């Protein structure tokens, strides 16, 4: 059962009667039972990463093997709840404790025993009925958001012994049995997985459809796919919490993850007292976020194994609700932090450095963990798809994207959000730097726009090209002055203000804004861009003529057209609905149309 | 990547099995004939009494049909039947409509990307919903729809673009996402539907007489308040001697609220 | 060619840091000497 | 309860290296361990376990290992980890780094013997910073303000007057004032005048009853240097978590510390990480650094002030860059500015208090000082873009609006930075000399402050 | 105008040195009464020994903890030239509780060749039969180990709780 | 690092080799 | 074709193998079956990654950025793998692909693999953030084997000469633009501009290409006499006088 | 090591000395003499030494400091001079960097092979130091007290009318405490006071 401490040196105890352990096992080191990871093997000892403080150990201590490596006690409980890296519940913590600290060496079930939750059994099953990895075996009815569908670990299979009847169970009842080579397994609610382990799919299907964010430059510009992988730079000025905010409160996914992967203690706390006040609408309630997302928080000053293993808990939690066929969002608000974590297990474990001191294994660890993005089919019977997005945050110092975890990531991930301290110093809400950012997804994605959107393929090309336009017209205008430009270059140059200004910005602070649907978003660039088409049309057209067109005449004859365009912003999806906000729309297109026609 | 021999195969008598259950539960009688013999390759696995690792070896030897590309797809139309089925549950649809939605699924190229799929997850959306809201004016007007839509999904499937089921989807929806402060559009929307549907009496005999009630009543109490006249709110009073929800009560109601808007 | 060549050493890399402040330097304060003469120009022009 | 099992002695040294003395023979040793070591000639000192392996203990004696001998040294080992004798007295009391008084006062009747290294604070528990500390230096108080529950660095270098400025902050610290605040000051690897300085000006410079001070001297033991932080912090925890003080720790320089880490790492033989620190040095000044902030349920607090001394001038340092990744932000101290004898020659610029716009406002201060400070960076950064253009251009080529941001910058750093080192300013007398320098512009120059704000506040 | 302003910390620098003087003369206080009482502790410890009822208890005790502290196959006892009868007893009544409890043989002799000094308040010292390793069990030991970690509830009781402590965490 | 981390296991070795040795 | 896939969550030890099993399968088909076998080897960059890996893991004696000090042998027996043998029809091609690091062309993986590999085609970002598709910056880029590749036989006469002068059009086209960025096109002479022309038309026909457009040699070297062409016959001072006088007005 | 105090020895006694005396190459390769780097360096001993200043010596620490402050305002002037050229100075930095060589090479600067500089006692030191500021002082006062009149005192103005007045201030180091009493010493520095003083009455 228990092996000894032998010898201990900081967070490194050497551990005797040890025979049975396992490489990377998780072990209950001293008679505080801090956790730790056996890292070596040596025969009848083991070398134990102890991840707490280990002062106070001592020879002889008893070291109690737990028969599992590092892993996540999945099942329901876990909506709404806050952990750390180590998958510890830092609410249940504090309110069993009644300490502000984390006191050393907490034997805290990670899922809430003694709470009951409603089950209701999958009603087909029956003895006797074969059931495979992945099967849903009943549902808990935790929340009104979301149902948690009960399903049978991936690696269990068998025929069905025993079915628990609809009622309420707390998380070690049990609630299924099944034989498979004449053994049987007790099913828990709780399920236990390995969290370095990518929980098993029956494919990796292609990603195609957006994630709708509820931002015009993000949602437009730079889509992400569901399943797909994102950075963003999370520093000081750029504004990293917006996008945080509107996935929130806003995003087509149905579960969120964070991960605080060692956020400054201020900061991560900032995080934990926000989330439980957002809200989002459903079905015409208005609710508290946590009913949908978990919070994997850590400070700092956390364990270094309980940094560097936050992301595999969010990843390993996002996994789970995926499995159910939840289309899962997830955060980390610095991989950065993760990887100075990573450093410092490296740096205990004595391995040679690689790039700027960060282990070898950096470049893979991330692509690693970012490969666990998807979209799937999910195992077992019931034909359910699922997803995982994951939105790793990047922290380059000095804005230095060269920086290895930072150009790893980059290397990775097919869409990055380049927030701007530049535009945020502008008050350019949601601050997303357009030259920078980039997307790979587009070519999956223009399936679904071909389908539902079919104008904006065009749309999106002819904005990016504007706004790259304007941004070499702007040379020409330092040079030689605006006044200097040709009547074609003023337009585009007019344009692009009226795309940067009312089109690319959005009031997250405002009704109006808190969200921008995609039928608003295509509707909006529908009309600047036909005022761009048809404006630089009535230029060209009268090139070399004695009446010639221009910007000017434009701005004189019809500047109720831009008037309205920068107008079209304030529309409010909760006052009207989609389509009185797009036969208003409609209405501007006929009224610059007549207007247009009215000059040339 | 993928899965190891023994998740492959699980799988395999998994969806094997799990078709099994589904075809009992679609058909306890075998009046889906033609439905059934294109599952009877994999039933029979099912229909006898095989142990679990019998079924498992056989896939492995081959005898049981072993592709998931080829269960996956066979799998998901009877599940996407069955969710219909399942999700009309009050309304129990004709048998040739029944193997009809089957055919048309068969067809299709990918089930997910079906407009099926869409308008089958909008039906369980608000049936789910149902099951468990509590009594109030938005609920018994979705209650009210819902039961219409399940009727009329129940006469022409899911395939048909019905033009009354499109507007019960529509209208379903759009009311379970309004705000539940917004009241008076609430009633507006119910309004709108009584008013704009072709019959004179939407919801007779598709669902039970108290919730037809529950409706009339609900309707009433909402343009009661509007008179400022005691003699018109007796007049109004007097409509609720009525049970069945239809165009003419609201025609009445409306008329003397407009009564009293001429009376000021 | 390419580098000032100075050999690798935490004293270098302290010269280099130093050269980049004096250089960055250099640019603004020259670039502002070229505004100036630039306004200057485009006012004589314009007169 | 308590350790009431009587202690051991060992005569049993195996050896001797360095600073280690490695028994053997040990019956159950603990890691980290307190041990109380005897010289042949009857010599007191203490050290602690340093490493374990069945029946040995390598002990890291903190006094040198001059006079130990395996055959007549003895070792009493207390059973126990290093415990703070922690109590309310510790307030208006000077202590050496070990925790022993030098105050010639008595030893502290603890109301508790907390564990020096603490334990994490719940990221549950903490709550946002949202009130301000005056530290009485207007660079910082109208500029940089701190908001209680920061950590914020004074990153410094070399000869720059950062011990004069941690003093300065010791003695005018406090609330704002629209009584229960406390200052725990740790200093680290002192110099003995520096030490005198600071004892000294905290005793007659009107301060100690707010104040306890540690004092761990350049040549005091260098793991005692380790201990000071974790024995100040064990205080200020105390202090704010239990008697409910608004505390503000002051650690002198983290840099001294940096470099007791790098030779308490040697000691166990670890092999030197990222420019010869440990590999791990991120992980433990965040367990410094972060024993700090607001907690739920409770009034008090720790505010953190990390002094340190960047090496090289260089703030790509592991010292400063690590700090930086830990801290809401920085102060930068200048030498441009203590050439140019401007105290405290903190740099308003590169300076940057993460938290200031949570730390000040309507009901925490003025409802002006967002908008004074904003308004107050932008002429002073254009007022040295101005000093930068009249290098190039000459000053009759100055424009009127480029001439007042000259004399700005000139009178803001004669009236806003320049201070002296006894002139203690409120947030309020800071934000009158912040408009009587703004008040120099037209009115319509103001384009940071809102008109509101200006007309409530630019009459003067 | 900044001497005017001054008047103010002129008034808390007089009363602070007058305070630092209060704070360490009250604190001095504080120690010395406790010091007294630790020294009457001492003083009763040595009334104590003179019973040899409960001298004869302690001695059964402190040996038996010697020995369960420090597990050698040999011991040899040190205590005080008048108190060896006692301790003899103690001694054969420890043995059997010791080899009892540890499953394991033992051999224990006492020191007839170096008392301890016959000044000290009574107790034992036990050494392994090596002289290499030993346990300072004397009542004198005892109360310097206990009085020391006793000191937050002898505060608590003797200077009152700190009003202070609206926690215990 | 490298050569510090051999002289380390350089040092390792030789206390093995001794503990053999005392046998 | 054959498809060795090492996914990027699949065991990094097995990205040592993969290289080595589906070389293994080319020497078995170009060998043993006298196929012309093209080998793909999709990131060596991920290879040179497991390489570093192991020697962290095992601290074997590191080279540049951590690599194992015997990475070039190593890489020399994925690369050296290649090419046609005595009384065999059959043949090893291989096209390694590979991230560059950082963009930096000394890293040890490009450089390495530049040591050992006969030539190497390089893509810039400097070409596709322009849109210039496929990227091929040619100026870095070079083939061993081609002086035996062409002429006679194999391809028109004219093509050693062509492709050296496009070579230095091309690079005199960049140092001028280096020039111009400094000094402006006022300094630049009117054969100055002329090679920044050259560079222009040069990435636009010679370099710019559809993903299913196929270019023959042939066509690919009357583009490149349109392109040559655009400077007067004097100055295209890498080709000989024999080759202009049959092809310069063609 | 390389010269530069960023070596883990320099480095290790800067978080221990009070006083440091950085020698510059740039110092020394142009042979300025001591090559003491008025800018690295540094004392922490004035908070210290003030008491005995105020008491010895009552003139020194406003001197002190704007002497340091010269030598700042230099080696700003300097930069600029180097990047833009001097044409663009005002006459007050002209004046700043005269006085600042005048420090730099007459106060700042010392020989240690000659019998003038084998020990310059403080008595000396201060009233040398004191001479230069003081003709800083008249000197920026003459500038600002005739910017904006009829006629403008200037720099060049300065260097021709104040020229023995410069002579005689770079040549105070020669000054002898042997073969002169402190008291002959302080004297010639007090007509200095006095002859500079009298010489800008000619100008303003």
């Amino acid at each position: 059962t228990f092996g000894y401490v032998h010898g201990v040196s900081g967070p490194v105890v050497t551990a005797c009667d040890m025979a049975g352990a396992a490489m990377y096992e998780l072990v209950r080191v001293g008679h505080s039972e801090l956790v730790g990871e056996i890292i070596r093997l040596e025969g009848d000892m083991a070398t134990i990463q102890v991840y707490e403080e280990t002062s106070g150990v001592s020879v002889g201590d008893p070291v109690l093997r737990t028969g599992k490596p590092l892993s996540v006690e999945l099942g329901p409980g876990i909506m709404g709840a806050i952990f750390d890296g180590i998958q510890r519940p830092l609410s249940d913590i504090s309110s069993q404790t009644q300490s502000i600290y984390i006191p050393r060496g907490v034997n805290v079930s990670a899922l809430s025993r003694d709470i009951k939750w409603e089950f209701i059994p999958s009603k087909n099953l029956r003895v006797g009925s074969h059931i495979t990895g992945g099967d849903i075996y009943g549902i808990v009815n935790e929340n009104s958001l979301i149902k948690h569908k009960i399903m049978l670990p991936p690696r269990s299979r068998g025929s069905v012994t025993y079915i628990a009847p609809p009622g309420n169970y707390d998380a070690s009842d049990v609630v299924l049995e099944l034989e498979f080579e004449g053994v049987k397994e007790k099913l828990s609610m709780v399920q236990v997985w390995p969290v370095r382990q990518v929980r098993p799919v029956t494919e990796k299907l292609p990603a195609n459809h957006p994630l709708l964010t509820g931002q015009r430059v993000l949602d437009a510009l730079f889509p992400c796919v569901q399943g797909g992988t994102t950075a963003i730079p999370g520093a000081f000025g750029c504004g990293k919490t917006v996008i945080s905010q509107s996935l929130s409160k806003y995003s087509n996914s149905d579960v969120i993850i964070y991960v605080g992967c060692g956020e400054r203690g201020n900061e991560m706390s900032e995080v934990l007292r926000d989330f439980p006040e957002l809200t989002m609408e459903v079905d015409g309630k208005v609710e508290s976020i946590m009913k949908r997302t978990a919070l994997v928080a850590n400070t700092s000053n956390m364990p270094v194994a309980a940094r560097e293993a936050s992301i595999y808990t969010g990843i390993t939690l996002s996994e789970y609700f995926r499995d159910m066929g939840y289309h899962v969002s997830m955060m980390a608000d610095s991989t950065s932090r993760w990887a100075e974590a990573l450093r410092e297990i490296s740096g205990r474990l004595a391995e040679m450095p690689a790039d700027s001191g960060y282990p070898a294994y950096l470049g893979a660890r991330l692509a690693s963990f970012y490969e666990r993005a998807g979209r799937v089919k999910c195992l077992g019977n019931p034909e359910r798809e699922g997803s995982v997005s994951i939105v790793g945050a990047v922290s380059p110092p000095g804005g230095d994207f060269s920086d290895p975890v930072t150009s790893a990531t980059l290397g990775i991930v097919q869409v990055f959000w380049g927030l701007d301290k530049k535009l945020a110093q502008r008050k350019h809400f949601p601050s997303v730097n357009w030259l920078i950012s980039y997307s790979k997804y587009m070519r999956a994605l223009d399936e679904y726009y071909d389908k539902h959107f079919t104008e904006f393929v065009p749309l999106r090309t002819k904005a990016k090209e504007i706004l790259q336009e304007e941004e070499d017209l702007a040379e020409i205008v330092q040079l030689v002055g605006k006044a200097s430009l040709a009547e074609t270059d003023k337009i585009t140059l007019e344009v692009a203000k009226l795309i940067k200004d009312d089109f690319l910005q959005q009031n997250g602070y405002t009704p109006y804004d808190r969200f921008c649907p995609f039928y608003k978003t295509v509707g909006m660039l529908s009309n600047m861009i036909s005022f761009y088409d048809m404006a630089r049309r009535a230029v060209e057209t009268t090139a070399q003529s004695d009446n010639k067109i221009t910007w000017s005449i434009i701005r004189e004859h019809m500047g109720e057209i831009l008037y309205k365009l920068s107008s079209m912003k304030f529309k409010d999806p909760v006052k009207d609905g989609e389509a009185k906000i797009k036969a208003d729309y409609a209405q501007l297109l006929e009224d610059m149309q007549n207007a247009f026609r009215s000059l040339e | 990547g993928g899965l190891t021999s023994e998740q492959y195969h699980s799988q395999v008598v998994g969806k094997i099995g799990y078709i099994a259950r589904c075809m009992q539960t679609i058909d306890p009688e075998n009046n889906l004939k033609k439905i059934r013999e294109d599952y009877q390759d994999v039933l029979i696995w099912a229909e006898k009494n095989y142990r679990f690792e019998e079924i498992l070896e056989a896939s492995k030897s081959g005898k049981c049909p072993n592709d998931l590309d080829a269960l996956s797809r066979r799998s998901l139309i009877l599940q996407e039947l069955l969710r219909l089925v399942s999700s009309i549950s009050p309304f129990k649809m004709k048998l040739d409509l029944i193997e009809s939605q089957y055919e048309k699924m068969k067809q299709h190229v990918n089930l997910w990307k079906s407009d099926y799929h869409v308008k089958l997850n909008q039906l369980n959306q608000l049936t789910d919903y149902l099951k468990n809201a509590a009594p109030t004016p938005k609920n018994n007007f979705l209650r009210a729809m819902t039961s219409v839509l399940q009727m009329q999904i129940a006469q022409y499937g899911i395939t048909e673009d019905n033009e009354g089921i499109n507007q019960l989807f529509k209208l379903g929806l759009h009311l379970l996402a309004m705000a539940n402060e917004k009241i008076d559009e609430q009633y507006h929307l119910f309004k709108g539907y009584v008013k704009d549907q072709p019959e004179e009496s939407p919801f007779e005999g598709i669902l039970p007489a108290e919730d037809q009630k529950i409706l009339v009543k609900t309707m009433i109490d909402y343009a009661m308040p509007k008179l400022s006249s005691k003699v018109l709110q007796d007049k109004l009073s007097a409509l609720s001697s009525s049970d069945v929800l239809t165009k003419t009560l609201l025609d009445s109601i409306d008329r003397i609220v407009k009564e009293n808007e001429k009376l000021n | 060619k390419d580098r000032i060549e100075i050999f690798p050493s935490r004293m270098a890399q302290t010269i280099m840091k130093a050269r980049l402040k004096g250089a960055q330097t250099g640019r603004n304060l020259l670039k502002k000497k070229s505004d100036a003469l630039t306004l200057r120009f485009r006012q004589i022009l314009k007169k | 309860n308590y350790l009431s099992q009587p202690r051991l002695t060992y005569k049993t040294v195996s050896g001797v290296n360095g600073p280690l003395v490695i028994l053997d023979h040990v019956k159950f040793p603990r890691y980290a361990e307190i041990v109380h070591l005897t010289l042949p000639d009857g010599t007191k000192r203490s050290g602690q376990v340093l490493e374990v392996s069945g029946s040995k203990a390598v002990v890291q004696v903190f006094e040198g290992t001059s006079g130990i001998d395996a055959k007549k040294t003895s070792c009493e080992f207390t059973g126990d980890i290093l415990r703070t004798p922690v109590s309310e007295d510790m307030l208006g009391r000077v202590f050496n780094g070990s925790g022993k008084p030098i105050d010639r006062g008595p030893v502290v009747l603890a109301e508790d013997f907390l564990d020096i290294m603490g334990q994490p604070i719940n990221p549950q528990c903490r709550i946002y910073p949202e009130e301000m500390i005056q530290t009485g230096i207007s660079a910082i108080d109208g500029m940089n303000s701190i908001a209680r529950g920061q950590k914020i660095p004074i990153f410094s270098a070399a000869g720059l007057p950062h011990n004069e400025i941690a003093a300065q902050i010791c003695r005018q610290a406090g609330l704002v004032k629209k009584e229960n605040f406390a200052i725990v000051f740790a200093a680290m690897g002192v110099n003995m005048e520096t030490a005198r300085f600071f004892k000294s000006d905290f005793e007659e410079n009107g301060s100690m009853d707010n104040v306890c001070l540690f004092l761990n001297l350049a040549n005091d033991p260098t793991i005692e240097r380790i201990i000071t932080p974790r024995l100040a912090l064990t205080t200020a925890e105390f202090l704010a978590y239990q008697c409910e003080k608004h505390v503000l720790v002051i650690l002198t320089d983290m840099s001294s510390y940096a470099e007791a880490l790098r030779e308490v790492s040697a000691a166990r033989e670890e092999v030197p990480g990222r420019r010869g620190f440990p590999g791990y040095m991120y992980t433990d000044l965040a367990t410094i650094y972060e024993r700090a902030g607001r907690v739920e349920g409770r009034n008090g607090s720790i505010t953190q002030i990390p002094i340190l001394t960047m090496p090289n001038d260089d703030i790509t340092h592991p010292i400063p860059d690590l700090t930086g990744y830990i801290t809401e932000g920085q102060i930068y101290v200048d030498r441009q500015l203590h050439n140019r004898q401007i105290y405290p020659p903190i740099n308003v610029l590169p300076s940057l208090s993460r938290l200031m716009k949570s730390a000040i406002g309507e009901g925490m201060t003025r409802k002006d000082h967002a908008d004074v400070s904003n308004q107050l960076y932008a002429c002073y950064a254009i007022g040295k873009d101005v000093q930068a253009m009249k290098a190039v251009v000459g000053e009759e080529a100055l424009t009127s609006d480029d001439l007042l941001y000259l004399e700005f910058l000139q009178k803001f750093e004669k009236n806003f930075i320049t201070q002296g080192p006894y002139e203690n300013r409120t947030v309020y007398e800071t934000l009158d000399i912040g408009w009587q320098l703004l008040r120099i512009f037209p009115k319509e120059m103001l384009k940071r402050i809102p008109q509101s704000t200006l007309s409530e506040f630019y009459p003067r | 105008e900044k001497k005017e302003k001054q008047i103010e910390q002129q008034k808390k620098i007089q009363m602070s040195n007058l305070m630092n003087q209060a704070r360490l003369k009250v604190l001095r206080a504080r120690d010395d009464l406790i010091t007294d009482l630790l020294n009457e502790a001492k003083q009763r410890l040595s009334k104590v020994v003179k019973d040899t009822t409960r001298y004869q208890v302690l001695l059964d005790g402190l040996v038996l903890q010697g020995l369960y502290q420090l597990l050698e196959p040999r011991m040899i006892v040190r205590c005080r030239k008048q108190d060896f009868p006692l301790v003899k007893a103690a001694v054969q009544k420890a043995i059997p509780m010791y080899k009892i409890a540890t499953k394991k043989d033992v051999d224990v002799q006492i020191d007839l060749e170096a008392y301890l000094p016959e000044d000290i308040a009574g107790g034992v010292e036990i050494y392994n039969g090596d002289r290499k390793i030993k346990v300072s069990n004397t009542l004198e030991s005892r109360l310097d180990l206990i009085a020391q970690q006793m000191m937050p509830e002898v505060r608590g009781a003797l200077f009152g709780a700190n009003a202070n402590r609206k926690f215990l965490d | 690092f490298y050569r510090l981390k051999k002289i380390q296991e350089k040092k390792k070795i030789i206390k093995e080799k001794s503990e053999k040795d005392l046998e």
